[PDB]
RNA sequence: AAAAUUUUUUGUUCUUAUUUUGGCUUAGUUACGAUUAAUAGGAGUAGCUUGGGGACAUUCGUAUUCAGAUGUCAGAGGUGAAAUUCUUAGAUUUUCUGGAGACGAACAACUGCGAAAGCAUUUGUCUAAAAUACUUCCAUUAAUCAAGAACGAAAGUUAAGGGAGUGAAGACGAUCAGAUACCGUCGUAAUCUUAACCAUAAACUAUGCCGACUAGGUGUUGGAUGAAAGUGCUUCCUUCAGUACCUUAUGAGAAAUCAAAGUCUUUGGGUUCU
RNA sequence: UCUGGUGCCAGCAGCCGCGGUAAUUCCAGCUCCAAUAGCGUAUAUUAAAAUUGUUGCAGUUAAAACGCUCGUAGUUGAAUUUCAAAGAAUCAUUCUUUUUAAAAUCCGAUUUUGUUACUUUGAGUA
RNA sequence: CUUUUGAUGUUAGGGUAUUGGCCUAACAUGGCUAUGACGGGUAACGGGGAAUUAGAGUUCGAUUCCGGAGAGGGAGCCUGA
């Protein structure tokens, strides 16, 4: 919903040593879009460190691969 | 003892509770007195069958195996 | 809901055993548990099995000997190092001289001592005394 | 299953589970509960001062007789008052009208002992010098 | 069940043999040309599966051919658009809710009506899931009426 | 933004006469200004013009009817008993 | 279709070509290309299949009470015993006629249906739900569930009806040392219907829900299969689903007891609440 | 189960308790016991506590199954796709060799064949 | 919850030893959250570590070393690498 900038979450797994089990954890983290590239709530991108360009943003897009999903966004869970 | 069961306690259960799951039911040829021709039936029909010659009733349907004609013939299908 | 055929399988075999019953009747069956029941035959606690072809998931008879205490799984399925199985092994076994732990590897499936053979770890599946 | 979940990733669950559940264990909650601070005359200390105000006699509980002796302090501390039993036979009478004693706690720290109803708290110096000592009555006397 | 109690446990159960008998004489061209012809007179898979069974001489269709009803139902671009079992499901609803309409005073109603749309949302998730259905099919209580 | 809680149509009276009285006007207005289904014509458009009197404004009949709504159920009632026989 | 090593023409440069490569249109050839069908789940088809499951409309019955007659004459009620109460202006009692509102005896059960709360006169319409039978269709679509939602006895609250019997309050008459009680004579709200609230009970099996295994017998409710007495129906034998009881446990418990409250220091099938 | 004194008083006692003429428990004398250049008291904290329970608790009657059902997040989910087979090294066991479908790649030949979790071994570290 | 008074981005500059809403003008409506935001409490400086424990765990760490902050409480400034 910015010009030229993005939310991404990442999904991952944290353990607890008491009860030898996991949990799951998020976070979020804005990155730069440039206009070679044409991406919608859905799909995966991976990205790549650079100098503050901004209060929050240090990362930009590099590589887009299309994905569909069925529900909203942020209750999907996919792990990399 | 377990492997090979008595094959008289085997036809004697449920379907779905001996070793090797197998149906109940059966096709068969039917002919009906003065008609001269022979149809193809399912026992548990649950339509009704008009002979290819005539509209004649062959079968009627139940809460099982289907109600044959009375005077009928039937004989199973070899397989 | 199964959630698990291992369990019910190793649960059916404890309580056939526990009757002296010289045959008993596994309904569902799986690749993992005719391993699991290789390795039980490999050190002598059962005899031989079949495995009966239906057109759907198999069934399998098997001979017992009068000779297993108890049979078991670990539910979750706990990812354990080569060096943890000593503290494992202390507190399930019975004796440091019989009974073994059963890990799935890398390599197959094994017990404990093979394991550490073998310089490899893996997950639990169950044990039998 | 036995009432808990036992997954791989089911970690949180219990985890919340124990952390709301200790505040019904008596100890856990007596040791965590920020009022302690508030409702306690040594404030978590084991020992205190003070000046004394008067002296009593208390009743014993019903199926013993006696006439326990105690006296009225006043913390310099904080200013609040307290009771304390004077241990002894006859160690009531080393103790004048306000002078400055040492009180400890009384073995149970929140409660009562034996036959006492409610005293917590208990003497063990008179005018800087000890209450053993001199009842001892060999080792020294007091700075008059 | 999925909702109420029971626990019955009827079913159909198919022989051991997977090839067709051997007193079985028709073409499977024949037998897709019937199932094609069949289903021009407006009746479901279930129904079409059921008059070969009975007025004809088929046990089992994915013995003769190779493939199921469906698949050579869709082959031919005949196949509808909302899938069979979805559809008497929006069927029994719209009923309910017509007399439903009529009478403010069921409560069993009411209860039924809403384990039925529990069944219908599950469903319909499923589907979307899939490619079966396209992605903004919502099932408005509203307009399912004139859904054909 | 929905710009009342409670009161709805009654926020025309302010904070007169007490609360249940306003209720009760509510509720009655509440069925004296709905719209009603024409049975002679099919459209949803009879509303009311008189404290009897009802009109369709497409077909334009006019029916009469009860004092906050079309029908009242006494005559239902005995519309049904005489159609019955 | 867009660039070429290799010669070409020029001192700024001009004159041309085999020369190394992605797709399109069509004919052609492949071993050309889709795992079961779960004693998981959902849909379907069949039976003069079952049921006091739900809603609306209809139909019947004695009893009670009111009013009208009807014949007779001194008591009737009620209690452990008596009062209060009705009555020669005819009580109570017997016969007939009309109205009113609640209720649905006997049959009726260690029997049926529903998620629970609950459901019982006849007939019609609407509406769902199982179970059984199946060589019908789909193919994992499922289990349990914070937040959230629907229902939820009796009493109680709001409005309009209805108002016989019963009867929190209240008034008397008795008993008693006292009796604001237990007993008796009256009797207001309520109890019933329509439209809205309230959300609680020893709302109990004081036993969450789904799945597997483990023991013999006697019944009973609803289907299907195979066989005998009948005067296309009854009995018997199997099998599925529901529901009780008895005996016994090298099974469990602190015990009472329990076919689950068993398969637990030989401790882990899944999951919610406390 | 020693002596003297006191007599529900004085007092002791963390807990159960002792104390009215016989007090093994108060106040003293003697004698014994424990640790010992050390030994008591108060407050806090760990084990004991499987009385916080992942390993590892209980919920008919002891404290504790929501009145009942639906339902999102969460937790958890049937079987199936390369299974084998034949020699060597050891007092049946433990090890170790040999190849059996395919396509691309050295004039009847070496070497490549999805991503994580998870597990093995390293690097780096006051 | 944040956003009139910079909250989240884009453009152009200013400033600094350099990147940056760090600051200024124009523009857009964004950013975080039941996987706990925004708030409250701490008798809370963080680690290397300590005590007690068969294995799990529970509780401490102002205080030898490392990192941070301050010189009664706040703000400003000169010299100088
Ligand atoms: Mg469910
Ligand atoms: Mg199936
Ligand atoms: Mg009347
Ligand atoms: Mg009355
Ligand atoms: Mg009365
Ligand atoms: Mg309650
Ligand atoms: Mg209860
Ligand atoms: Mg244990
Ligand atoms: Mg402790
Ligand atoms: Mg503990
Ligand atoms: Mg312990
Ligand atoms: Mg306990
Ligand atoms: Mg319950
Ligand atoms: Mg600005
Ligand atoms: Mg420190
Ligand atoms: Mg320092
Ligand atoms: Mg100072
Ligand atoms: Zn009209």
């Amino acid at each position: 919903k910015m010009k030229r900038t993005i939310i991404i979450r990442r999904n991952y797994l944290h353990y607890v040593k008491k009860y030898n089990r996991f949990e799951k954890r998020h976070k979020n983290i804005p990155c730069h879009c440039s206009p070679c590239f044409d991406v919608k709530e859905g799909d995966i991108v991976t990205v790549g460190q650079c100098r503050p360009l901004s209060k929050t943003v240090r990362f930009n897009v590099l590589h887009v691969e299309k994905h569909q999903i069925f529900g909203s966004a942020r209750k999907q869970f996919v792990l990399f | 003892d377990l492997l090979n069961p008595d094959p008289v306690e085997e036809s004697k259960k449920h379907k779905l509770k001996r070793l090797i799951p197998t149906p109940n039911s059966y096709f068969m040829d039917v002919k009906c007195p003065g008609c001269l021709q022979i149809t193809t039936l399912f026992s548990h029909a649950q339509n009704v069958v008009l002979c290819g010659s005539c509209n004649i009733m062959l079968c009627q349907p139940t809460g099982g195996k289907c109600k044959l004609t009375e005077g009928c013939s039937f004989r199973k299908k070899i397989e | 809901v199964r959630m698990s055929v291992l369990a019910d399988c190793l649960k059916t075999i404890n309580n056939a055993e526990k009757r002296g019953r010289r045959q008993v009747l596994i309904r569902p069956s799986s690749k993992v548990v005719i391993k699991f029941l290789q390795y039980m035959q490999k050190k002598g606690y059962i005899g031989s099995f079949e495995i009966v072809d239906d057109h759907r998931s198999g069934k399998i008879v098997v001979n017992l000997l009068g000779r297993i205490n108890k049979c078991a799984v670990i539910s979750p399925r706990y990812d354990v190092k080569l060096d943890e199985i000593e503290k494992i092994i202390t507190s399930i076994l019975p004796s440091r001289l019989f009974g073994h732990l059963i890990l799935t590897t890398p390599y197959g499936i094994m017990d404990h001592e093979e394991a550490r053979r073998k310089h490899t770890g893996g997950k639990v599946l169950g044990f039998f005394f | 299953g036995s009432g808990k979940p036992s997954g791989l990733r089911a970690a949180r669950k219990l985890r919340i589970r124990r952390r709301t559940q200790r505040w019904a264990d008596k100890s856990y909650k007596k040791s965590h509960l920020g009022t302690r601070w508030k409702s306690n005359p040594f404030r978590g200390s084991s020992h205190a001062k003070g000046i004394v105000v008067e002296k009593v006699a208390i009743e014993a509980k019903q199926p013993n007789s006696a006439y326990r002796k105690c006296v009225r302090v006043q913390l310099i501390k904080n200013g609040k008052k307290i009771t304390a039993f004077v241990p002894g036979d006859g160690c009531l009478n080393f103790i004048d009208e306000n002078d400055e004693v040492l009180v400890s706690g009384f073995g149970r720290s929140g409660h009562s002992v034996g036959d006492l109803p409610g005293v917590k708290f208990k003497v063990v110096k008179v005018a800087r010098v000890s209450l053993l000592a001199l009842f001892k009555e060999k080792k020294e006397k007091p700075r008059s | 069940r999925m909702y109420g109690k029971g626990k019955g446990i009827s079913s159909s159960t198919l022989p051991y043999k997977r090839k067709q008998p051997s007193w079985l004489k028709q073409k499977p061209s024949e037998i897709e040309d019937a199932i094609i012809k069949l289903a021009k007179k407006g009746q479901t898979p279930s129904q079409i599966g059921a008059t070969l069974r009975d007025n004809y001489g088929i046990p089992q269709v994915k013995s003769v051919t190779g493939n199921k009803i469906l698949r050579i139902l869709r082959a031919q671009g005949i196949a509808t658009t909302i899938p069979e079992d979805l559809y008497f499901l929006i069927k029994k609803a719209v009923s309910m809710r017509k007399h439903l309409e009529k009478n403010k005073k069921d409560k069993d109603c009411k209860f039924r009506l809403i384990l039925t749309e529990s069944k219908i949302h599950r469903i319909s998730r499923y589907y979307k899931r899939k490619k079966l259905l396209p992605s903004n099919w919502k099932y408005q209580s509203s307009t399912a009426s004139a859904l054909i | 933004s929905r710009r009342t809680k409670k009161v709805g149509l009654t926020g025309k009276y302010g904070t007169r006469y007490g609360s249940s009285l306003r209720k009760q006007i509510k509720k009655i207005e509440l069925m004296q200004h709905a719209k009603y289904l024409c049975t002679f014509c099919g459209k949803t458009a009879t509303k009311r013009t008189c404290v009897g009197i009802w009109k369709c404004k497409k077909c334009k009949r006019k029916v009469c009817g009860g004092a906050w709504s079309l029908t009242t159920p006494a005559a239902v009632a005995a519309k049904s008993t005489i159609i019955r026989l």
